[PDB]
């Protein structure tokens, strides 16, 4: 063991690992630790840095997966399994990767630190989708990717008090964060270019960095795949976060400290069995455990902080894939399956809606039938099957995005926004999905240009453009090639031309308004019928 | 009979339950996420369903 | 589900199932839980337990495994996975099973309870090897088995601390035993015939609780299986205990109930990962959590109360194999593998003895080198090997078992001894290690009774034979047929005469003195010079 | 390059370590238990030996 894969750090030296990349050589280091193990009695507290090792680190392999559920809904099944972790559970689970050119350029390089998603419940970098491998060696960037602790682990809180504080998992995110303000340099990679990008839940993470400013000064640019700050579902009050952990307390079988106390005795394994039943009403896309507004991370709800907060210093990725909702329906909509067309009838279609929109009671469930269903053809199960889809995708994604993208461009940041429309020729879901939560990724990362891998052609000079635009943006803030480029330039969204383009096979197709009547509602209305009932 | 096993925490595994019947414990109100299979057939409670199968392999699904 | 496999157990109903055996239907209540999960804040606890359940029990299978050290020593090889446990690892782990004939008769039947060995560090009723299904169904007889707690978990004490007593490990198991004095009724158990019976470790146990008066009580009968309470390994000081579970205490990351208090916060996998550390001086078939004198379970060591205790109204069945100490060696003594001969020379039996006999210094340990040493061929590096391996044996288990059965004929107990020689035709194992430690459970169980198991119709007439032995003893006291028997007749080792049997293919040959010379020097002789050195 | 890999409560799997050194942790004195054997090559202390292989497969038996 002796080349160049050798480097120190602020805490020790580590050796790395020579991956070999469809087009070269690649730098990977994989598994370096950044905060001691959260096990014990430091469960539930924020993270500690990682004292300093002597000797040589080994980092030529991923770490640990933080303790998390396992989806089995579909056992076997590509689509559900491929978001599984795979790697072992355990509480020692905080290490960050990096991936580097090989060799490591003398010339400072973008930075790209990228926040897995998982409704905040599960997730892990050490999934194949995420490979830096590609967008390093093809780029030539430099990309990074923590663990933070996600589920009962990651977010519990009790509110006011310093054993269980909350927001945590995103605590261990930003030291991430940190390590990188304070070591990245030395793989070549520019303490200034970074570009934290992330999907669902994780997109969500970005948003919730870019309010908090402790962490804002770490990054510069911001992507944000899918997801949003001020969604509901990344939020909780601070009664609500303390009422369900209160509750899996009792639950379990457990005076804060002395609650804590109990806690920290009871087995990862308990923990996990138990969290899916704090959840109140029966719904979708409601997750148990997510950022709660402690009034110090999050000083006041993501809403008001996005309502005011200076931003014109700030470019921004933001965007939404097609078909949105679709993917949470089958776990418990009834009439859906992937099994089946899942064509609903207007009885069903009912509940549909009641579950989906699980906090607005009867009159605004009203509204939102009223608005889905199409009177000229009320009962077409076809239709009441997509715009069951819709009412899910917009509620939780596009329009919380449209309206974050709107907040955004009013304070002079610099926002762009698209909607991938391309559905994979791999995809293993039904037709009817359409472009589901996450599979976008899969092209964002350059798993295309493996020729190993099974795509089309289309679908790897396709997924070069995409890795290019963002790139691109992460190298400078637009996401266009200079004089040499397809000349449809992707427009900045602007409050009042709402220009967007569209991700696909075909070239850059711009479009204004994202949901500009649906949202409306939503964003706008939907607030106060439910401030009214 | 061949089901599959598994906890909230492991993947799901094929294992022979030989001449038994085996389970699929799983939320009973949305989300309906399953917690687990294995061989035998358990008593849940109202927070969650319990679906117990005879034949054939892969019948706990 | 509805055919008699229906019963109610003082805490509610079970659902047990109908088990084919080559000889036909059996009775199996696979899981019955008679304890509270020691989790959380009840590890280190004594058991408490099983509260009454409503409904009925799912009694289809085995339960968990409790938590403990996988050996790995030798990957995919038979000899040493046959061991491994085989189910999920959970501290939630206690529970018992029952094996009853089909139909469950009607006439009260003798009971068998087997506690598993594993050096107090591993073990599982779970195991194939501990079928109960043939000893049932052929002998019909009515069977049992525990999990009781192993290693830090079952055994880690601070005495005269309430917070971890120590010795709960055996805890456990005498509840088992309650549970059967007060349920085993309903399924045709005799409760008076209770006859328990161990190997290794567990034979350890049941000599531990024929010590112990309130467990005394919970049987009648009892088998000690190439192991005693009164060995060199199965006991430590209320002191070294103690020293033993502060060091790990501290390696882990840790005022007792404090230091209790951190512990409880500590994951199973972190303790199992540091036990094998607080091992003192570097040997082999010494291990670092075994039962401890409390002066409480048992009230002073196991030879003090075996030099006084009354026993002349107890029945008990002592024996060791062949070649004990040769499965021990590949542990860490020079020159041993099991991939070849082990043919050491004179300069590493030295070092053997050292290792083997790691609490005797210099002066003693050349007592052992002399009397082991052939002094007309000193360095033939077969008897070398064999001697060395004969160290172990006689050290460990023989010479304190010859000891046991010697303390035990006086008190009025009736002794039978014995010394299984079959070495069995599937073994894996290199020929030079002989008939080793535990293998012999595999014929004692009847496991050559099942057709589809490869064996030798020698070995099946053999293992009907044995069975048969062990029932006998469990049904009456001596191991003999009536007027239809084979006539060479088990006589009941007197310390006078020293009598007793070898178990093989061959009828009973009656042999004097079992290792009457060498086990002076040790019994005898070795203490005293321990003792001024 | 095909290795063991396993934790001391885990069974000897084989995981492809693709090209990279797997390893083997073992106690350093009598017993010398194994606590566990995985890929990469990684520092052992006064109380564990760690040998490390590259070739052939099962080479850090
Ligand atoms: C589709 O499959 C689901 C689950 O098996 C079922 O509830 C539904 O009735 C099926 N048919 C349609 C048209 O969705
Ligand atoms: C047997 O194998 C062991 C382990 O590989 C080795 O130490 C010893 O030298 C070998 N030869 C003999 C004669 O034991």
């Amino acid at each position: 063991e002796d080349p160049q894969l050798l480097v120190r750090v602020r805490g020790g030296q580590l050796r790395g690992i020579r991956l070999k990349a469809p087009g070269g050589p690649v730098s990977a280091f994989l598994g370096i630790p950044f905060a001691e193990p959260p096990v014990g009695s430091r469960r539930f507290m924020p993270p500690e840095p990682k004292r300093p090792w002597s000797g040589v680190l080994d980092a030529t392999t991923f770490q640990n997966v933080c303790y998390q559920y396992v989806d089995t809904l579909y056992p076997g099944f590509e689509g559900t399994e491929m978001w599984n972790p795979n790697r072992e559970l355990s509480e020692d689970c905080l290490y960050l990767n990096v991936w580097t050119p090989y060799p490591r350029p003398a010339s400072p390089t973008p930075v790209l630190i990228w926040i897995y998603g998982g409704g905040f419940y599960s997730g892990a970098a050490s999934l194949d989708v995420y490979d830096g491998r590609f967008l390093a060696q093809v780029e030539g960037a430099v990309l990074v990717s923590m663990n933070y602790r996600v589920g009962t682990f990651g977010f519990l809180a009790l509110p006011g008090s310093r054993e269980a504080p909350g927001n945590v998992g995103l605590l261990d995110q930003r030291l991430a964060l940190q390590w990188v303000q304070e070591n990245i340099a030395a793989f070549g990679g520019d303490p200034m270019s970074v570009t934290l990008f992330g999907e669902s839940a994780g997109a969500a993470s970005v948003g919730m960095h870019i309010l908090s400013l402790p962490s804002r000064s770490l990054f510069h640019r911001a992507v944000l795949q899918s997801g949003t700050p001020n969604g509901p579902w990344a939020t909780v009050s601070a009664g609500e976060a303390r009422r369900r952990a209160t509750l899996l307390a009792r639950l379990v079988g457990c005076n804060d400290t002395e609650l804590i106390a109990c806690l920290r005795t009871r087995p990862a394994q308990d923990l996990v069995d138990h969290e899916w039943h704090v959840l109140p009403q029966e719904s979708i896309f409601r997750f148990s455990f997510v950022p709660v507004v402690d009034g110090d991370f999050l000083s006041d709800t993501p809403e008001a902080l996005i309502n005011t907060g200076d931003f014109q210093d700030l470019q921004v990725l933001v965007g939404v894939v097609k078909d949105e909702g679709s993917y949470f329906l089958v776990y418990g909509v009834p009439g859906f399956s992937k099994d089946n067309e899942s064509l609903i009838s207007r009885a069903q279609f009912l509940a549909g809606v009641r579950i989906g929109v699980p906090q607005a009671s009867d009159l605004a469930a009203e509204a939102v039938v009223l608005h889905y269903t199409d009177w000229l053809h009320p009962e077409d199960p076809t239709h009441l099957r997509d715009a069951m889809s819709a009412v899910v995708g917009d509620h939780n994604v596009v329009c919380p995005v449209a309206q974050l993208a709107g907040r955004l461009a009013a304070q002079g940041a610099r926002v762009y926004a698209y909607i991938f429309e391309h559905r994979a020729s791999t995809l293993t879901w039904p037709l009817w999905m359409g472009v589901p939560h996450g599979y976008e990724i899969e092209f964002i990362f350059g798993l295309p240009l493996d020729p190993s891998l099974n795509y089309t052609t289309e679908e790897r000079i396709f997924a070069q453009r995409l890795m290019k635009y963002w790139t691109n943006f992460a190298r400078t803030g637009d996401p266009n090639d200079p004089r040499d480029s397809k000349s449809p330039q992707w427009p900045p969204y602007t409050t009042a031309a709402q220009q967007y383009v569209s991700l696909n096979l075909k070239p850059l197709e711009v479009r204004r308004g994202l949901r500009a009547q649906t949202c409306a509602f939503w964003n706008r209305f939907l607030p106060k019928l439910l401030s009214a009932t | 009979t061949m089901c599959y096993s598994h906890t909230t925490t492991s993947r799901a595994i094929l294992t022979n339950c030989g001449e038994n019947s085996c389970y699929r414990k799983s939320r009973r109100h949305p989300p309906k996420m399953v917690l687990g299979r294995g061989c035998g057939c358990p008593p849940g409670d109202d927070n969650l369903e319990v679906k117990c199968c005879t034949s054939p392999d892969k019948c706990n699904y």
